[PDB]
């Protein structure tokens, strides 16, 4: 018993660090998305006030 | 001189001036208002006009109305006259007590103690509350800083501050409440009459008041911080005694600058706010200061938008202050109050050669019990309490023990809590963190340290726990 | 971007809920037991 | 017959009257707001007339024009037609009159009924009151929601927040409140009566339609007024409609009554000022909001004051209504309103879903006043259940020992204990009942799926059988010795007997 539930706790931690590394990955082009969207944002903030006074 | 309003869009009036035109800062009055409006100007514009931010109201006011030049900036009435009493930006009086009678005026803008008058001297300054005694001492003559957001603790802390510090303090004490709900302020006037700093019979007040509620108009937010200050800056000086300010929030000051910036045409920074934030907040910051002429310990609490830090106020604030006790909403959730995050505030004296070896050294293990308790906690995300290594959990023990006890009840928060408010002197807070980290109370559990004072409390609660078990 | 410790109970999601839960039961246990016995070394020391 | 004859007495009645009155010609119309050219003595935010009897406000005095936005409609106004200043600035009529009527954002009828007999105009705009005149907030203001009448109190003078997402339940939760002041407004004593005003801005008509007939159904318009400015009116209106209500409200505060107002939501004053703002060409902020939107809001809010005893003793709650975005708490308008506000009541979806409703999320949900604005008996009880709740909701994302197992039981009793209908609003006493039978242990015997079969069946056994110890219970306002064990007994006797 102990040497199978060593084996399979092995398989499930790598199963483990496999999904969350598919989510990391999801997470990541997330998040540049959402900066570069924020940056823009900003900037056209400044720009609109810039240009309406 | 006398010049002629000719626009009026928000807050921001347009003055035409036919005779010379008065300088940047100079106070204008508006002749026609059934009250007092002072408009300050901020801008010239050419063709004589004038721009102006006006300190009240700008209702009524109708293009042509005459508007006069005092000449000088706006002056407040300056001295022990002033003590117990409550001002507006412009000195007038709101407390509905009759007119400050003093000789002296000062205006409100002045420059900035010269490098060849600082002090440089620091001496520990013992609040009574453990966690800004351990690991973020305050001093005497020092710059605080209150951060947090919404809900946190800012005003009650600060009113506990007053509660210790300004009722067994010699010197005098200035409250300066920037842009802040009317309830409060009605609400720190009666707490200080009852408790005897603002004695509206005699003549031995200790305290004297400003308020720029939020109710006001943007002119005059931006501008009861320097009233204030004012008061302060003469109390220093000229009575050459120590003095105490305490400004709440010092985050109004600047907002109140960003809501006038863009009608003053300027473009607008990196998250609208006007262009010059760090300029305006340093005119000001560097007037309360420590000279060698006299003494000024400034407490401020600064408003961080959204719990964000890294908000270009909170972070152009932070360079200012010596001292800082970073209040964090995530330790105010769990129960811990006053919720003074440990590992996100500091303090300049917090050195050895300062404070002393033991109290360096005990502050240093309780920073880095909890760091190391932060690591662990997300390996107990995954594997559980029951399969960390038995010595991790006695990090874990110690650093929940050491979370708890740093909580306090305050005298002024007997009304959320019920319980009754401890001062705690220094040597105990040592003692207490260095004997919990010694290991010398690892059977008590962790409720035991929960809101009491000295350890000997703390020891009593447990042993009331196990009697009523 | 980079991942610092005490991240998991930063952003508050399940697993900071859990991790909580996870410790509290734990501590609330073992303060349990603590609490008998600090009874117990009460009562046999009165005497 | 008679309805030619009433027709004609408004005629006999007629303004002969013509007067010298200044003037301009509207240089440019557009989008809303006119550019008006003379009006040299137009005073800065009066209230100017058009050449067809549509009204409006003289918000931007520049050197050379003056930029006026219209109470109305803009299809009517021309180029150079003809602005006429009244020489008075924004003003709404104020006054008991005004109970139980629909009104728009300037006070004029909506639901025909005739025409409001107000005595008295008040100015939108004016200042809030000092600091001196205000007094810590004592009384209760009791909204019938068990969970925040116990957990978030709210006093009278206070000014919390509902801030949620969109179909959360925060209306709901203003009409409870608003309903519940049925009881004390009925009785005789005058200190207890609390008049409702109820700002709808933005809310498309048939909402506010289904509201007044709701609270019409309740008969709660005895003491309501409501004033609507919804989507279909000029952004000028939506913008001061919050303004005029809590005018309508300060006259109340300042003749020595009570009243509690209502801003339906905030978010949308937000944008039509910002329309306004935008139009007017004033430069933009951030998230294009003017720079002036916190002022907006904190001028407005401030006037919910707790006046003392020499100023009358009146006063005037509000609870404005702000609406997030997916949760988002530090968007920008909800974090000004959150740090000018005194408490808070968050709703969530997640727990509107999982069957929490009200969804007061009540670990952030705070009030400052606490203690104070709280009757005896719910401060006994409500302060053993929060404890309770606290300690269960650190434990509470898993699902062994006995201590902690009933624990959770207790707490999960007391959550099931918490959740309420809708427009039903309960008496302090009946609440008190429910949270001592939920909180002393009596219900931790039963399932948590039948926590409110017995909380209805027990209401309604107590409110016929023991009407005499609810009454003890209201009058006296504590649980005596006598009325605990009164109360043991009930409960004991009950919940066997179920
Ligand atoms: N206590 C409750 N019990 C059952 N249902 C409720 C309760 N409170 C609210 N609801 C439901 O939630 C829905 C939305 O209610 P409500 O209008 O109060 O929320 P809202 O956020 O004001 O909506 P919106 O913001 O879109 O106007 C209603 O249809 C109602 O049925
Ligand atoms: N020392 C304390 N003990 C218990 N609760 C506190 C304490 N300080 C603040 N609080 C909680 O915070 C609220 C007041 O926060 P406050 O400090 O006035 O807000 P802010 O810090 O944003 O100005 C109270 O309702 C109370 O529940
Ligand atoms: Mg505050
Ligand atoms: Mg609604």
């Amino acid at each position: 018993s102990t040497t199978s539930e060593q084996s399979a706790r092995m398989t499930a931690m790598d199963n483990a660090s496999k999904n969350a590394s598919e989510m990391i990955d999801k997470l990541t082009l997330t998040f540049n998305r959402t900066r570069q969207a924020v940056i823009t944002k900003e900037l056209i903030e400044i720009i609109s006030g810039a240009a309406a006074l | 001189t006398t010049g002629r309003i000719v626009a009026v869009i928000g807050a921001v009036v347009d003055v035409q001036f036919d005779e010379g035109l008065p300088p940047i800062l100079n106070a204008l009055e508006v002749q026609g208002r059934e009250t007092r409006l002072v408009l300050e100007v901020a801008q010239h514009l050419g063709e004589s006009t004038v721009r102006t931010i006006a300190m009240d109201g700008t209702e009524g006011l109708v293009r042509g109305q005459k508007v006069l030049d005092s000449g000088a900036p706006i002056r407040i009435p300056v001295g022990p006259e002033t003590l117990g009493r409550i001002m507006n930006v412009i000195g007038e009086p709101i407390d509905e007590r009759g007119p400050i009678k003093t000789k002296q005026f000062a205006a409100i803008h002045a420059e900035a103690p010269e490098f060849v008058e600082m002090s440089v001297e620091q001496e520990i300054l013992v609040t009574g509350i453990k966690v800004v005694d351990l690991l973020a001492p305050y001093a005497k003559g020092g710059k605080i800083g209150l951060f947090g957001g919404a809900g946190v603790g800012k005003t009650v802390l600060i009113m506990e501050l007053i509660n210790n510090v300004a009722k067994a303090h010699g010197g005098y004490s200035v409250f300066a409440g920037v842009g802040e709900r009317t309830r409060e302020g009605n609400d720190l006037y009666h707490e200080m009459i009852e408790s005897g700093v603002i004695n509206l019979k005699d003549a031995t007040s200790k305290v004297a008041l400003v308020y720029g509620q939020m109710n006001e108009p943007p002119g005059a937010r931006a501008r009861v911080a320097l009233t204030g200050l004012t008061v302060a800056e003469y109390f220093r000086d000229q009575e050459g005694q120590d003095v105490l300010l305490f400004i709440d929030n010092i985050f109004r000051f600047t907002q109140a600058g960003s809501e006038v910036s863009a009608l003053l045409g300027r473009i607008p920074s990196a998250v609208g706010y006007q262009p010059t934030l760090a300029t305006d907040m340093g005119t000001m910051q560097e007037r309360i200061t420590t000279t060698k002429k006299g003494s000024i310990t400034s407490v401020q609490a600064i408003y961080v938008p959204a719990d964000d830090l890294t908000d270009p106020a909170p972070a152009t604030t932070f360079a200012h202050l010596d001292a800082t006790t970073v209040l964090s909403r995530a330790i105010a959730e769990l129960g811990i109050y006053p919720a003074v995050d440990p590992l996100d505030s500091t303090s300049r004296i917090m050195d050895p050669n300062i404070v002393g070896s033991e109290h360096y050294d005990v502050a240093r293990g309780v920073q880095k019990i909890l760091q190391d308790y932060k690591s662990l906690q997300d390996i107990i995300a995954i594997l559980g309490m029951d399969e960390l290594s038995e010595e991790d959990k006695l990090t874990v023990s110690r650093a929940r023990k050491i979370q708890r006890f740093l909580s306090q009840p305050f005298q002024v928060a007997e009304v959320f809590t019920g319980h009754l408010g401890k001062l705690v002197p220094l040597k105990e807070t040592i003692k207490g963190f260095q004997q919990i980290l010694a290991g010398e109370y690892d059977h008590l559990p962790e409720q035991a340290f929960y809101m009491v004072g000295p350890i000997e409390e703390a020891v009593a609660k447990a042993d009331k726990l196990a009697e009523e078990h | 971007v980079r991942s610092s410790a005490g991240a998991v109970r930063d952003a508050g999601g399940a697993f900071g809920k859990r991790e909580q839960a996870e410790e509290e039961r734990y501590f609330r246990a073992r303060a349990k037991e603590q609490l008998a016995a600090l009874k117990k070394h009460h009562e046999n020391e009165i005497s | 017959a008679e309805v030619s004859s009433i027709l004609e007495e408004r005629i006999l009645g007629a303004d002969t009257s013509v007067d010298l009155e200044e003037t301009g010609r509207v240089l440019s119309i557009g989008d809303g707001i006119a550019r008006v050219h003379g009006l040299r003595n137009v005073q800065a935010e009066e209230m100017v007339e058009f050449s067809s009897g549509l009204k409006g406000m003289s918000l931007n005095l520049e050197p050379d024009n003056v930029g006026v936005v219209v109470f109305g409609n803009d299809k009517l106004i021309k180029e150079g037609d003809i602005v006429k200043r009244t020489g008075a600035i924004v003003d709404v009529p104020v006054g008991e009159e005004l109970l139980g009527r629909v009104v728009d954002a300037l006070g004029n009828a909506i639901d025909g009924k005739g025409p409001i007999g107000s005595k008295a105009r008040r100015r939108v705009g004016l200042k809030a009151p000092g600091i001196i005149p205000r007094i810590s907030v004592r009384e209760p203001m009791q909204t019938g929601i068990k969970a925040v009448d116990s957990l978030v109190p709210i006093g009278r003078g206070q000014r919390e927040l509902i801030i949620g997402d969109r179909q959360t339940g925060k209306t709901s939760i203003a009409i409870d409140t608003i309903i519940n002041q049925k009881r004390f407004n009925d009785g005789t004593d005058e200190k207890k009566k609390l008049y409702c005003i109820y700002v709808a801005i933005g809310q498309k008509r048939s909402t506010v339609a289904q509201l007044v007939k709701r609270l019409t159904d309740a008969d709660a318009m005895k003491y309501t007024i409501v004033v609507s400015a919804t989507a279909s009116d000029a952004a000028p209106l939506q913008y001061l409609a919050p303004y005029s209500g809590c005018s309508m409200g300060e006259y109340f505060r300042d003749n020595g009554k009570h009243a509690l107002i209502i801003y339906d939501d905030l978010s949308k004053q937000a944008v039509a000022y910002r329309q306004m703002s935008l139009l007017l060409r004033r430069p933009p902020g951030r998230e294009a909001y003017p720079g002036d939107v916190f002022y907006l809001h904190s001028r407005l809010l401030e006037r919910a004051a707790k006046m003392n005893d020499a100023f009358g003793g009146g006063s005037l709650t509000a609870l404005p209504v702000i609406e997030t975005q997916a949760g988002d708490v530090s968007a920008y308008i909800p974090t000004n309103v959150i740090s000018i506000t005194d408490g808070q009541i968050f709703l969530e979806t997640e727990l509107f879903y999982k069957g929490i409703r009200p969804a007061i999320n009540v670990g952030l949900s705070v009030s400052r006043v606490g203690s104070a604005a709280q009757t005896r008996a719910m401060k006994q009880v409500a302060g053993t259940m929060k404890l309770e709740l606290a300690q269960y909701r650190e434990v509470a994302a898993f699902a062994l020992d006995a201590a902690t197992q009933q624990l959770l039981s207790r707490g999960v009793r007391l959550t099931e204990l918490l959740k309420q209908g809708q427009y039903s609003p309960m008496a302090i006493e009946e609440q008190v009942a429910v949270i001592y039978a939920g909180v002393r242990g009596y219900l931790d015997k039963l399932e948590p799926s039948k926590i409110t079969k017995f909380e209805n069946a027990f209401l309604s056994h107590v409110i016929s059988q023991h009407q005499a110890l609810l009454s003890k219970i209201r009058t006296d306002g504590k649980i005596s010795e006598e009325s605990d064990a009164k109360l043991k007994e009930i409960v004991t006797n009950f919940l066997a007997g179920f």
